[PDB]
């Protein structure tokens, strides 16, 4: 998506279709968040695995969902709820989040646990 | 032959340079030793009486002292402003967050708006440091070692974009008792050293001050150091033919014997520029054993800094040049029409200390273990005495009358001293009614 100001390069949709890449272009961040929520709800995974989720990405995603008033934020979890607390652990109830960085700290010694290292 | 010529040949003798309160003439005459006089040192354990405790510190002790300072000030501000909870400095947060810390520069130079760093407390952020951005801040006034609470935006956890600066809250005023309001009017003279010109040892300004004290017969006289200047040319090169202790004793004896007929109480406050004393802040009271029984009721030795109630009126006495040390390392958003002295006085009164700047000036020895106990403000003083090399002034800041008469002798020419009239009005009214009625800064 284009955040607020920039615009997609011309014929981006056609080039996307030519190179058979499953990328759905969204005109707004709200559409992007709605698409992600719909994908999560339809797939319904048990475990979601990412990097720096519990110290960055999860709070950012929740904040941008709340700010843009994306429909059905509760699709990020498994229980239908109305009000979203500002309660980070309980936000994604029904699914277990696997932070690879945390397990790396708990298992492997290294100078730094960034993705590159 | 040459020394002490310019001061003796002065022509501005007796000129009044500043007045505050109610208009008064030149006939400032008191009762001397008549009536009831209540001189008592108050506060924490009493202003330290012994010599000292140590000349050897431990770094964890200093760490504990600083952490306690930050924690108590932050708890007081949280209780005042009803803050829900503080946030760790290193934890990212998209929503605006409030942080508790102390201001500091990132290098060894002068603090400026591009070099501000906030250092968190041990309880919350485990002593973490983050740079602070002041581009979006409208009004601020910052100096190193200022315990502050900021409200800003920290989305990456590595830099704070400050948006609001909470104003500090001073200590409550001293609550008068029914006995304190029954006292009568009194006069206090205040003077600060050095008492001799930069090229002489005759101490002519000291004799002039003795003559003025005898003439005006005030109720109390406060004399600040140095009595033997460490920066004096004849002292720093060791030209004197007598020990420093002997010369100090001679000067003290001359002062005490001269004002014996006046019957006015004398309060000697030491300074870090005294050669014969220990150069560590806070300083113990002057040591003097050749004292007769009659003079033991008229001569008192207090520490530095001191919280001293005179007739139920609290005085904050400090000989260090706090105004010049703090005023040089301050940053503010306004410079066109603003009083620097009032701003730094507000900082001093809201920081709850006698030397709030950290780290202090490069030539300043501070024992922090004794600083944490013997150098705290118990309450907001009724009158604050802060003599400084800057221009003489008398300002009413936050209900406190702060008077700086300046040095009695500046360089080769003479200086000024101050006199204050004290009386406590009726208790009931609009709460704060200043006991200090009139202040007059007069040239010597």
């Amino acid at each position: 998506s284009k955040p607020k100001d920039c615009i997609f390069p011309y014929a981006f949709k056609e080039v996307i279709e030519k190179k058979n890449v499953k990328v759905e272009v969204a005109a707004t961040e709200r559409t992007l968040l709605g698409f992600f929520l719909a994908k999560v709800h339809k797939i319904d995974p048990d475990i979601i695995v990412g990097h720096n989720i519990y110290g960055f990405e999860l709070e950012v995603l929740l904040q941008r969902i709340n700010v843009c008033k994306a429909p059905h934020w509760s699709k990020i979890g498994r229980l239908k709820r109305s009000n979203m607390p500002k309660g980070e652990r309980n936000a994604t109830c029904g699914r277990m989040i696997c932070d690879v960085e945390i397990s790396a700290k708990e298992l492997i010694r290294c100078k730094s646990y960034h993705l590159s290292e | 032959a040459t020394p002490s010529q310019k001061y003796n040949s002065r022509s501005n003798r007796g000129e009044v340079v500043t007045s505050f309160g109610l208009a008064q003439g030149v006939s400032w005459s008191g009762r001397g030793g008549a009536g009831n006089i209540s001189l008592k040192v108050l506060g924490c354990p009493e202003a330290l009486t012994g010599s000292y405790k140590s000349m050897f510190q431990k770094l964890p002790d200093i760490r504990e002292v600083l952490t306690c300072k930050i924690e108590e000030l932050g708890s007081e501000l949280k209780e005042h402003y009803k803050i829900e909870a503080f946030t760790p400095l290193l934890a990212p947060a998209q929503e605006p967050v409030t942080l508790l810390g102390q201001i500091g520069c990132d290098s060894n130079g002068k603090l400026n708006n591009k070099s501000v760093i906030l250092e968190g407390d041990r309880e919350h952020s485990s002593g973490a440091q983050i740079p602070v951005d002041l581009s979006e801040l409208k009004e601020y006034s910052l100096f190193p070692g200022q315990v502050v609470i900021m409200e800003g935006i920290n989305t990456t956890g590595r830099k704070l974009v400050a948006t609001k600066l909470y104003e500090g809250v001073p200590l409550p005023f001293y609550q008068p008792t029914e006995e304190d309001a029954d006292f009568e009017q009194s006069m206090v003279l205040v003077a600060c050293g050095p008492y001799t010109t930069s090229d002489s040892i005759t101490y002519d300004p000291l004799l002039d001050l003795i003559a003025v004290i005898n003439h005006d017969r005030p109720d109390v006289c406060i004399l600040f150091g140095p009595f033997l200047d460490a920066k004096h040319e004849q002292v720093e090169n060791c030209l004197l033919t007598s020990p420093f202790e002997d010369i100090f004793k001679q000067c003290l004896r001359t002062i005490i014997e001269g004002t014996r007929s006046s019957g006015s109480h004398l309060v000697f406050v030491p300074s870090l520029r005294d050669v014969h004393h220990e150069p560590v802040y806070p300083q113990p009271p002057f040591s003097y054993s050749d004292l007769s029984r009659e003079d033991k009721k008229q001569v008192q030795f207090v520490s530095e800094p001191c919280s001293l109630s005179i007739n139920g009126v609290i005085f904050g006495l400090t000989s260090t040049d706090l105004l010049f040390h703090l005023g040089a390392e301050e940053i503010s958003s306004s410079s066109g029409t603003s009083d620097r002295f009032s701003r730094i006085l507000k900082h001093i009164l809201t920081q709850r200390s006698y030397y709030p700047l950290y780290p202090p000036q490069e030539d300043m020895a501070i024992d922090y273990e004794s600083f944490y106990v013997y150098a705290q403000l118990p309450v907001t003083p009724d009158v604050l005495i802060i003599p400084s090399e800057l221009r003489y002034f008398v300002k009413d800041v936050l209900g406190c009358v702060c008077v700086n008469p300046g040095r009695l002798t500046k360089g080769q020419v003479g200086g000024t001293f101050a006199r204050l009239y004290l009386r406590r009005p009726a208790a009931d009214g609009a709460e704060r009614q200043s006991p200090c009625i009139a202040v007059q800064v007069v040239r010597i």
